[PDB]
């Protein structure tokens, strides 16, 4: 299934992105996953068109407050892919 | 131009730019009696409003749509003898 | 299942826009409500990659002969609404 | 069949135009529908090179007197569209 | 170009702005022995002035008719050997 | 049935306009008639798609040789007409 | 077969358009038909590469002496069209 | 466009410079059962993101990839009937 | 391009003007033997001087001739192992 | 594009000036099995250095060699399954 | 049967020019004629609709590399001449 | 067998770049290594024809929606590393 | 086989042209043939390669000394036009 | 047999030369003689059709990685040379 | 196999390009071969994309200490060329 990421400058926006994608669409979250310097990710997975709206209304609420660095949605993750983030 | 019959459509979310906001519909070639043919299938993004069963009228590369092959009428009367 | 919303000022322009829609994917009308001011909102419901490409083409055919106000796709509603 | 509507600011330009549309061509009239701030529409229903007629000569006599606000023919409706009107 | 016998016409009323005022006539492709073929028929734009049972000569996408396939051609003779 | 007029200046573009006609469609043409001053008119009767049809097609051919002073689609004409 | 047609100011313009016709070219004459103001117009029938020749010959004779209005070679006129003209 | 299945990949070190830096998928056409057919392959150049087994939409020459055949949609769902 | 057979000529008068003062000639697809195939002739406007029985090299589309299928070689020998 | 194997060349010495000092290769397209295919052979302008036995990768009209057919890349490995 | 001529400065012109003319349609060659002054003249002969395609060939090609001084077909010639 | 590296600002870049070298070969992808102040890089291995093909792939996808720092393929690494 | 022509004004420029031709390639004299005012005309024939090469050669030995008025190579001559040359 | 030459200024410019000559047509290498001061030539014999083919063909790729000093082909050789 | 030749002034800067390529890529060396004025030539033969690393980082090498006067690789030589070469 697709998968959807947002990175964030510090972990308050990050849990405001992940609450607020987790409301607007039928997805499942991952988890997080930083890489010091402040920056924190969330993963979150289910159907394209899902991920698709969760992404959208994720970056809409996290920049509301902070920094959103970046964000991305994989239709289709390679097998490899999955055993990066998982 | 060719006669084609529109048979179903598809629905596909991750897709570039140039196709936002446009009707995708697969179109059937048709013989000489108005009839459907196998193995005869390309997708269209329609142009005038087209539906299903309905005989339209495809065109090929460059309709500005840019070259999607597209719908360009809706068929009234094909008179043929 | 999802829900997409146009609001059009007029009612031709709602029903050109309800017409690409239902055309557009395998959404189901729910039905028009006006609430004055010429205010005329249309709604449709279905899987949230359908509803998703029938509001895309609705808002663009509806903006070509009026005014289109607002569009809205709502991908997981509340059982409240 | 095919679908005509023109739509006017008032019911007198929507009486003209309804009345010219049913002369110009073979076409049926459904009913009128207002939706207030003096928005009315007509609706006919015919073959589409009737309606079509019909409709440019129904917005003619209308836009003569009063405000014809828009016009539109659509050639195939949608089976639900045809729950909306009817 | 191909050599194609005209076998009927299309009357289309719900059509693009760029076909506006034009004949579209169905366009068979003969064999070598100047006969028709089976599913063979495209739609072509006249632009000489072709009417029924002629021996056209028709082109393919671009002649400014802008790629529509149109006649170009009225065969008087076809020597081959 | 419907009923088109094209009226010409001169009597060679009516003959190119009723040309047109009658290869754009299944119309039959019912008969000249001029009023003097130069005026000649070609009168075409069918159904009122087929009548269109013809006489947006023999419009734009006369217009290339000729003048084209008026055209006109009757689609219900009246019974004392 | 083909048609041609020239039409004139006049009726002396219009005879030695149609002379000039009949002598470059292997065609056959239908005949005059006026109709008022003084435009005469003249009607040969041939095969397509005659009635061709013909037509620019007979517009170069007649635009000497007169004023040639228009002209016009049609190739394969419909049937309903030899009804009109004979 | 063409109903499509991505079957493979090209792997080309000696090409020109217009197609540095894209992939290069072996795109086979899905008859109307969605079952690839025999001898029906094209190498695309992927635009979207696309890998195996994924339906995709394969558009003809201009996709400014400039002439190179090119994948520009992934398939959801194919309505056909 | 592609290994054709110049097999005859066409006589046509009324036609556009982008065609004239220019060859026209029947071009017969070959197969890999140099043997002519079945039901696979165009009209190619000659370029270079080709006449019959002569083994040519008939180009598609574009060669400004504006894009009509022209002769641009005339064929001394093809090396095929 | 299209998988394709070298299998000859074409000595043309009256030719167009489009084409002077330009390699003219026998493309044949080749099944799923990388085999040759029977009569689909066409005519290429080699772009990269490609021989004889080589399986190339042939690109369609527009390729600034200007349309002409020529070959784009030379192939190391394909993938399939 | 008709008659055309073409007249050129220089033989060489002439030779093209009858090149180009007997490939162009059938028609069956006469001779050349110079009346001095490097005045040469070529003359065709067959029907009309052949020898009207082959001078209008015949100029264009003998225009490219010489002078073509005039040209002139004669499609009922007296039985004098 | 060869080993390439992409070095990028950021996870999510990291992960785009990691996903367009998976699918644009046939290479196996080792894992990511993070160093601190944002830099984090990946790692595949395979054939030298393969990893060039990827690297080059990855970067530009990458390049696309974030920072590339730097790339690299190594074709014979010491055993040491 | 193909037909090479190289015309000059007067005949010296000719016999120049036309030794030139013969020695440079595998190329056949079948004659001269002037048309008065000067002109003169030298036609050699054989396989398209090499009266390509000759007629290059002798346009160049012939330029050098009197004036070349045209030169042209027909590949493949109608067998009409092996009528008039020989 | 006809005799071509290309004389390029170093070495590497006279290899690509003549790999696209070898490869044009159908002639034998001869072989490279180099007289100093930079200069190389190559030298290849064949039909006169085919070694006019290839040293167009050597000059062109030669002349786009180095310098090509000269060029040549002499078509009757004479047997003292 | 494929074949890279690079191409330098004097044999100094042709030994570190040949040692540079020897070691960034699986290739063979097949020797050296000059030409009188200086001009010296190395030429490398293996895989085409291990050839074409390998001259890379030959040229990067040689033109830092000398001057590299050209580079080439020929993906699949003709089967003549491997009789110049070798």
């Amino acid at each position: 299934e697709a998968l959807g990421l947002i990175e964030t400058k510090g972990l308050v926006a990050c849990i405001e992105a992940a609450d607020a994608m987790c409301k607007a669409a039928n997805v499942e979250l991952i988890g997080y996953e930083n890489v010091g310097s402040g920056l924190v990710t969330a993963m979150v997975k289910g159907d394209v068109g899902a991920v698709n709206a969760a992404v959208d209304s994720g970056v809409e609420a996290a920049k509301r407050i902070g920094k959103v660095v970046s964000s991305r949605v994989i239709a289709r993750p390679h097998n490899d892919i999955e055993k990066i983030a998982g | 131009m060719i006669l084609a019959k529109v048979t179903g459509h598809v629905v596909a979310t991750q897709k570039c730019d140039e196709l936002r906001g446009s009707n995708l519909l697969l179109i059937t070639r048709l013989d000489d009696k108005q009839q459907p043919m196998k193995d005869q299938t390309w997708v269209a993004v329609d142009n005038v409003g087209a539906g299903m069963h309905d005989i339209v009228l495809a065109e090929e590369y460059f309709a500005l749509n840019y070259k999607a092959m597209s719908v360009v009428a809706i068929v009234e009367k094909v008179f043929r003898d």
